[PDB]
């Protein structure tokens, strides 16, 4: 993706105040309490029936600090998405058959789990600088389509 | 539709947001402009830019067609027909638009209210906008 | 909603699709397994061999869901309450795969009447098909 | 795009017997057509305030030409649509910025047309492959997010 020194900086400023060990199951939990369907990939994982319970859920929290460990892996590699999620790309694409759509899906609840954490301070320039690394690494997931 | 608890939860936070309707409406816009500024392309003859006076009253154009959806949630199709034929027929928006206004609407929503916007909130808010989204797109239909 | 014509021209195409709708609608349905295998995941108990009976047998309950659809045109959200809950609520069926059906719909109705299949006709029978689908995914809302 | 060595085949079989003068520009109106809001991109094309006159609009043919020139290009190119459409991808995401959502309209009323035209012959299976390629296509027209 293409950031402004500004947006770059404003993104990683950001991100390192981020509790990685929670803002990723977090993201993961609303966006399978707000968009049930998605609760279809994720069976293992129990009774998700009501929010507590999908948010306090151990395999949420878990798999979602994977998640988080992937946007991390962007930030870093902002200009190589392509590479740096290939091997994802595949996973998600190749071997799960998951609608680009829902890539979309999560990518917005985690800039609105940004939101809920920094108050204020997620600012519209800066939640405008996320959307477009969201929108990058939601584009590199998709990406591989072999 | 709506659950009983949907309404209520819509309500609480249409209730708590109160006086700040105009403002979190002008803010979720100036929100989409900047994300996602192909939507600019729809307010040509606007002055888009941050403080605008046009935004500030466009924000309270939206809010009060929210308010009025949250008072006939039960009724929308009928009570947003206009709306409906503003945005569907004459203007000709792209339906993916209206996924990104809402969605700027809850980031407005949570960022001033990050205690309130608990899951199930933020659950029912998202099934409220997309009831209002569907019923202005359903001229497409 | 529908225009008076729109509602003309799927009644002339439910008319002349006649006795072929079980059988279309079993066709759409092995277009959809076949081109978004995905869907299949939402019928693992289903033989969704090819000639299958139980596709062949779906087909139909889909075509009579759609000849329902067609005779309450201003009053599906009622006539589709039930299977509206039957694939929001029980089933969780992503809403991207109503948009597939949908577009299998066409395509099959395309491929056997490709001359009434005319850019007007098209048109109107996706509205419909998208009133339908937004009636089904309307118990997320 | 991967294709197994039957559906490669069904595609340019089929294709081979596309009427590349009209094909696009029937794929176009119609897009044009049953999704109004996309006749904001082709302003000066006219009034297209009516389907008649969409699909008999000289523009929206002409144009249409180039968009199956597109098409035709990627079946040549099946596993290179990246660099292949890499230039329009380009044209359409970073300086158009199209909704990716679109591309994949414009995608499937190109296989509805596809099936308007063969008839029986677009079986399932044909339709299967095609659906295939038109989404590595609109793919790949989304692959550049700079
Ligand atoms: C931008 C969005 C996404 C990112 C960054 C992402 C990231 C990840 C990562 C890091 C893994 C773990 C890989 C490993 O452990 O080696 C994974 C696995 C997976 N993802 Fe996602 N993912 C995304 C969106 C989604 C969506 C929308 C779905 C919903 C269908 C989904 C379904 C899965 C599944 C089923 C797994 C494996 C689950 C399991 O271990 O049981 N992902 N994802
Ligand atoms: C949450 C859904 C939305 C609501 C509640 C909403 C509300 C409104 C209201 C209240 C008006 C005034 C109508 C009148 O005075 O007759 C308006 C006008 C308009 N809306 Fe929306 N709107 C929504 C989404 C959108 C979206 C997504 C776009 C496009 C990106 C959009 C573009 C417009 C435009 C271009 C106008 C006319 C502005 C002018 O030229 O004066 N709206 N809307
Ligand atoms: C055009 C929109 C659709 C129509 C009119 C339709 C119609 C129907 C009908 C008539 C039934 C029988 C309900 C009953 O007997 O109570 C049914 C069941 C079902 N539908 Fe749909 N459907 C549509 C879209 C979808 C889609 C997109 C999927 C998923 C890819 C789907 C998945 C199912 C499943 C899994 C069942 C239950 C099958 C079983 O286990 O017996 N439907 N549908
Ligand atoms: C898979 C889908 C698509 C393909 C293969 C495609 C192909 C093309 C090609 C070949 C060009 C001409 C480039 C040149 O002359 O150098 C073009 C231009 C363009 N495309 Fe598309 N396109 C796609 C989808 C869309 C969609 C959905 C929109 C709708 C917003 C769109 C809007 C445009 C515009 C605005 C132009 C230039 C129009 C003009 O010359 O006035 N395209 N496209
Ligand atoms: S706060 C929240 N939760 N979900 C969402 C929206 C965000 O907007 C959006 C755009 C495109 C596709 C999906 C989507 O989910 N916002
Ligand atoms: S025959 C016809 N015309 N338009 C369409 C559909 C095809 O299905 C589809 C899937 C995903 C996104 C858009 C879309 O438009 N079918
Ligand atoms: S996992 C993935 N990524 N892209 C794709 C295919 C299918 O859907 C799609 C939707 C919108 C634009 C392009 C594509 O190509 N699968
Ligand atoms: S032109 C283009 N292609 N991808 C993108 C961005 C924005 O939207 C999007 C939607 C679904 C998955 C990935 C992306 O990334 N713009
Ligand atoms: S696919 C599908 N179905 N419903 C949605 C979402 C996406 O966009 C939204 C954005 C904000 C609130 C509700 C929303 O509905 N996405
Ligand atoms: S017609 C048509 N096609 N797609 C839609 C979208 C419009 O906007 C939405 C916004 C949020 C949730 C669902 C939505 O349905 N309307
Ligand atoms: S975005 C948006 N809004 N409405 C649509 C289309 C896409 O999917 C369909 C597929 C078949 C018939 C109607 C359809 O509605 N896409
Ligand atoms: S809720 C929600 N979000 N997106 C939708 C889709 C469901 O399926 C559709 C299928 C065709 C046209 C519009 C549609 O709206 N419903």
């Amino acid at each position: 993706v293409h950031l402004t020194p500004e947006e770059k900086s404003a993104v990683t400023a950001l991100w390192g105040k981020v509790n990685v060990d929670e803002v990723g199951g977090e993201a993961l939990g609303r966006l399978l309490v707000v968009y049930p369907w998605t609760q279809r990939f994720f069976e293992s994982f129990g009774d998700l029936s009501t929010p507590d319970a999908v948010m306090g859920n151990p395999k949420v929290k878990a798999h979602g600090k994977k998640v988080l460990g992937a946007f991390s892996d962007g930030l870093a590699h902002l200009d190589n998405l392509k590479g740096t999620f290939a091997t994802l790309s595949e996973l998600h694409c190749d071997k799960l058959h998951v609608d680009p759509e829902n890539f979309r899906l999560l990518g917005n609840v985690l800039v609105c789990v940004l939101a809920h954490h920094f108050g204020k301070e997620f600012t519209p320039p800066v939640q405008a600088a996320y959307q477009k690394v969201v929108a990058g690494v939601a584009n590199a997931l998709a990406h591989k389509y072999h | 539709v709506l659950s009983p608890a949907d309404k209520t939860n819509v309500k609480a936070a249409w209730g708590k947001v109160g006086a700040h309707a105009g403002e979190y409406g002008a803010e979720a816009l100036e929100r989409m402009f900047l994300s996602f500024p192909t939507t600019k392309t729809y307010f040509p003859h606007f002055d888009l830019s941050h403080g605008s006076a046009q935004v500030k009253g466009h924000g309270k154009k939206v809010a009060d067609a929210l308010t009025n959806a949250v008072a006939h949630v039960d009724d929308m199709p009928n009570a947003l027909s206009a709306l409906s034929d503003l945005h569907a027929h004459k203007l000709r928006v792209d339906p993916v638009n209206f996924k990104l206004l809402s969605h700027c609407l809850l980031v407005t929503l949570a960022a001033h209210l990050p205690a309130e916007f608990t899951p199930a909130v933020h659950a029912s808010l998202d099934k409220f906008l997309a009831s209002v989204s569907t019923v202005l797109t359903s001229k497409y239909r």
